[PDB]
RNA sequence: UCUGGUUGAUCCUGCCAGUAGUCAUAUGCUUGUCUCAAAGAUUAAGCCAUGCAUGUCUAAGUAUAAGCAAUUUAUACAGUGAAACUGCGAAUGGCUCAUUAAAUCAGUUAUCGUUUAUUUGAUAGUUCCUUACAUGGUAUAACUGUGGUAAUUCUAGAGCUAAUACAUGCUAUCUCGACCCUUUGGAAGAGAUGUAUUUAUUAGAUAUCUUCGGACUGAUGAUUCAUAAUAACUUUUCGAAUCGCAUGGCCUUGUGCUGGCGAUGGUUCAUUCAAAUUUCUGCCCUAUCAACUUUCGAUGGUAGGAUAGUGGCCUACCAUGGUUUCAACGGGUAACGGGGAAUAAGGGUUCGAUUCCGGAGAGGGAGCCUGAGAAACGGCUACCA
RNA sequence: UUACUUUGAAAAAAUUAGAGUGUUCAAAGCAGGCGUAUUGCUCGAUAUAUUAGCAUGGAAUAAUAGUAGGA
């Protein structure tokens, strides 16, 4: 079905190429995994050398990780927000690169309880964190990004928002809304 | 697939072939030498031929190139 | 502006650590692009974000370097210029005047008008017909 | 073709092997190895074409097969290993080592070589990096590659090079008035020493070389390969040392 | 050559399909036997004539009424 | 490219006569020797009876053949070896030029934009961490037997038994070093310690005394490169339950400890044989073909998907762009491209299916499995003929 | 600054043009032979931008850039 010749395309000028071989096997294409979010569930696919590389179907966990303060942990993703190509895709909950997922906060407040003494809502200096970051801890969602290929690698691996990005996406997500 | 042995032409027709000068001149060097051909005598003109003209175009080049 | 798009741009790798403050509110990364190529200090302390502005992007310039006349302006970050050669006819022993468009990447960090002479260099398929990027412009 | 190819004809063979065009169709395609595949001589084309050692294919497997032949130091019974430039071949029972270097005319040139030089090689340090767990190696232009060199050793700098230990006796740096040798190009086989890197950026260096007669001519820094001083080449040279003349 | 005749178009079955989409996408710019020929146009003269016959005729009663 | 003819003779314009070759294409007659050599053409890339053209074993993966050799050291096996499992190859070679006119191709570049079986060189002690390693477990083939069918390299049910099949899995070394007494150092103590996948972060910068003996990171023209470190993550990898010849060193005399040559394998990195994209410039006839491309991706931007990877390659959302009188687009080609072949004084012109190189195809659309490598056709599937 | 010119590297073999050699001649084909071989001796093995790219030398031609004001 797919492949990804340029053979098949209009010309540069504006012209018609007519064709000049069958199709190959070096210019495949294969279909989308359209990464929901369920039980996780993963296909593995042979690629050319004889390299693996793990499609998701279906996965619920994921890797996330705070930047500011370095650190990595292993949240359940609830579902997703906000994705910067369709909206069709925030609707039907498709997990992919650059979208913007709401996940569990309960490790990282409870890392940060065992590492700075001190709650969250209701040293000092590094105690401090952002307003809007302390607004989603008492919610009970955070939003992140992901950043991984969860189509190629087979992991849902992310960052927190933090400062700029958060703001851009709050209005992004006041104003859409 | 294999390389191609070169064959070459030994002899070449001249420019006219009847001409009654060129006639009795191969036919005194045939009864003279003792030869059965034009074959031959052309095999003998061709290879003087091509040594006279190697001899003018060196002629012709510039003296010690 | 900077966020004009659906997405938010960034460097990609380049992270500003919030809890330290400092003066540039942001982190810029710039490199140069070789070949005795002075990149502009507007690609320094300039505000935009583009992938594949040679100096600031993820391309590299390498192989074939050209010169053009600069010929249309009218799409995003891409320009087209005009290179002109004389073919020769063997035949009438003499020349004829050809031309080949070539589109080419250009940056934000520069303001090229239609007409004046900018110097491109190669680098890897930037879209279907750009293999070109603007690396040094000139007037005329 | 849809994958690598296995056969060679007889007339797309490099040319410097010397290989006459009535005795078949195919000639030994030389296997992946440690050098190139158009400046290579296999073992069939060395012992057969060359040394007539042998008669066949049949003998010169019947050879290797008694495992006579050592390649820099150890046996090789495939018989068309790319045995390339500034080799080591020996054969013991001949009592022979053969350095394998080219010929002002362009082609291989067996060399007669005693025990005490037999046992090195020079070699052409050609990549130098850092490797895993952070060690840094050299690779030189057969493939060799030697972990934890001398920290002065560049690119394109010639290393010396004991076989039996694998190891890097010493090297010989890239500087204007060493003995150069060229290898491929128009001019290969002619030694002379280096005159002046002509460098460019994104280009190809170019190299004016200058030799024993005063002749100048310029190649490539691909092509280049240093032996040694000024007079003093670390191998022996063939017959000529590496002079072109009318 | 693109559009010749060749020996076995049932065989080129799938052949004349994919030139038959490849004019079409071409000429797209332009679009956006000789015996029956003969006779076509030969039947429409005749019976062209033959209205002529028939217009003729009702023209001569009318000027035949209007005298 | 020339010669002959008008008229008393002469010159140009004319008319006629005369002339040519062609590995050109058919064809006719003749044809003894020696050497060498080719062997397509209906614009039919139209159709095939039969036969063959791809298989493979070393001392070194698996033999209880109810195979053979007896027989002499071999009561686990040991020689040779059908069959079958396993490994590799079948992707090269051979044929043909149907398609394709900036396409293939030629010369020139790039990969700081990727995959690579093999070959070659390097490479991995992680010691401990609470409840078999003198070496775990399942099956299945071939085979024995019971059968089906008009038929094919069709195979079903039942009983065995193996692996380099398949699936599991455990087996100290550095730094500092108080002391001591001094050499030949050895030492209480303090501290650290795999790869692989994915993400996040960080580094990867470089305009005075003497006991004369001793103390006061890299590369490129250029990188988010090589490399290192941190925190976690994984239906998760690897870190040898393999094989041949020999039998030496030890001794607490245990059938205890150690040990040579070499075969297969395996993570990463480099190399080689490659592969895919890729930059410049170059194609025959056509203007009584002047506008063409964009719904159906045409030109670019951003994000994602997909791929080995770049990329409108594809999906979204966006701007309205791109080519052309320097000939775009569309048409014709009895058009595979090139090295090359013929000819003339030079210039040119005409051939090039055809011994080498490259591309494409296997009756014609389409699709895939295995594999490092195929959109394979002496592989498989559906359609048409 | 470029065009244009000079030179150099690059333009696979086979083909072509050349050099050697008594295949019995020839069309072809191929690339040393002697020695006191314990240290040497002899000859030949060259050329083929026709445009693009790369590097280089220029004194013409043809385009192409750059003195002025005030006190």
């Amino acid at each position: 079905g797919i492949s990804r010749d340029s053979r098949h395309k209009r010309s540069a000028t504006g012209a018609k190429r007519a064709q000049f071989r069958k199709k190959r096997k070096f210019e495949l294409g294969r279909q989308p995994a359209n990464t929901k979010i369920g039980a996780k569930r993963i296909h593995s696919v042979r690629t050319r050398g004889g390299n693996k590389k793990y499609r998701a179907l279906r996965i619920e966990t994921g890797n996330f990780s705070w930047a500011s303060e370095g650190i990595s942990k292993k949240t359940r993703i609830a579902g997703v927000v906000y994705h910067p190509s369709n909206n069709e895709l925030v609707r039907t909950n498709t997990l992919t690169k650059a979208a913007i997922v709401q996940i569990d906060a309960t490790p990282f407040r409870q890392w940060f309880e065992a590492h700075y003494g001190q709650t969250l809502g209701k040293r000092a200096a590094s105690a401090k964190i952002e307003s809007s970051v302390e607004s989603q801890f008492s919610a009970g969602r955070l939003y992140a990004c992901i950043s991984s290929r969860p189509g190629q690698s087979g992991r849902c691996d992310g960052y927190i928002l933090e400062g700029e990005e958060l703001a851009f996406y709050l209005r992004r997500l006041t104003a859409k809304k | 697939p294999r390389a191609p042995r070169t064959y070459s032409k030994t002899y070449s027709t001249p420019k006219r072939p009847y001409e009654s000068s060129r006639l009795d001149a191969e036919l005194k060097l045939a009864g003279e030498f003792g030869l059965k051909n034009k074959k031959e005598i052309y095999r003998i003109s061709f290879q003087l031929s091509k040594i006279r003209r190697a001899a003018r175009d060196l002629l012709t080049r510039d003296e010690k190139d | 502006t900077v966020q004009s798009e659906r997405a938010f741009q960034k460097q990609p790798h380049i992270f500003n650590n919030p809890k330290v403050k400092t003066s540039k509110r942001t982190k810029r990364w710039y490199k140069n692009a070789g070949l005795g190529f002075k990149t502009p200090k507007t690609a320094i302390e300039g505000s935009y974000i583009d992938k594949k502005c040679p100096f600031t992007g993820l391309v590299s310039i390498r192989g074939k370097i050209l010169t053009g006349t600069v010929v249309s302006t009218k799409m995003h970050r891409t320009i087209v210029i005009r290179r002109a050669y004389l073919h020769y006819i063997p035949k009438y022993n003499r020349y004829e005047k050809r031309h080949k468009n070539v589109p080419v990447h250009v940056s934000p960090a520069f303001r090229v008008q239609v007409g004046d002479i900018v110097t491109v260099g190669q680098c890897r398929p930037i879209s279907k017909t750009v293999r070109f990027n603007v690396v040094k412009v000139s007037a005329a | 073709a849809r994958g690598p190819k296995k056969h060679l004809k007889r007339l797309a063979a490099p040319h410097h092997w010397l290989l006459d065009k009535l005795s078949g169709c195919y000639a030994p395609r030389p296997s992946a190895g440690p050098h190139k595949l158009r400046e290579s001589l296999p073992l069939i084309v060395f012992l057969r074409n060359r040394l007539k050692y042998a008669l066949n294919g049949r003998e010169v497997k019947a050879i290797l097969m008694q495992r006579h032949v050592k390649v820099d130091g150890k046996v090789r019974t495939d018989t068309t290993y790319p045995a390339g430039f500034m080799d080591v071949i020996t054969l013991d029972a001949t009592n022979e080592n053969f350095r394998l270097v080219y010929d002002v005319k362009g082609r291989f040139a067996v060399h007669r070589i005693t025990d005490e030089e037999a046992s090195y090689k020079l070699g052409k340090v050609k990549k130098v990096q850092l490797g895993k767990k952070g060690v840094p190696y050299v690779v030189t232009h057969d493939g060799r590659t030697i972990r934890y060199p001398d920290p002065n050793i560049k690119v394109n700098d010639t290393v010396k090079i004991d076989l039996a230990s694998g190891k890097i006796t010493d090297f010989i740096k890239f500087d204007a008035g060493k003995l150069v040798y060229v290898t491929g190009g128009r001019n290969l086989g002619r030694i002379g020493t280096i005159v002046h890197k002509e460098r460019h950026d994104g280009g190809f260096d170019l190299v004016h070389i200058k030799d024993s007669l005063d002749n100048t001519f310029v190649t490539r820094l691909n092509n280049v390969f240093v032996i040694g001083e000024q007079g003093k080449p670390y191998i022996s040279l063939p017959k000529g040392k590496g002079i072109k003349l009318s | 050559g693109t559009y010749r005749k060749r020996f076995n178009e049932k065989a080129r079955s799938g052949h004349m399909a994919k030139l038959k989409e490849l004019k079409r996408i071409r000429n797209k710019q332009f679009t956006r036997s000789k015996v029956s020929r003969l006779k076509k146009k030969r039947l429409d003269k005749f019976i062209e004539h033959q209205l002529k016959r028939e217009e003729r005729k009702t023209i001569i009663g009318k000027l035949q009424d209007y005298k």
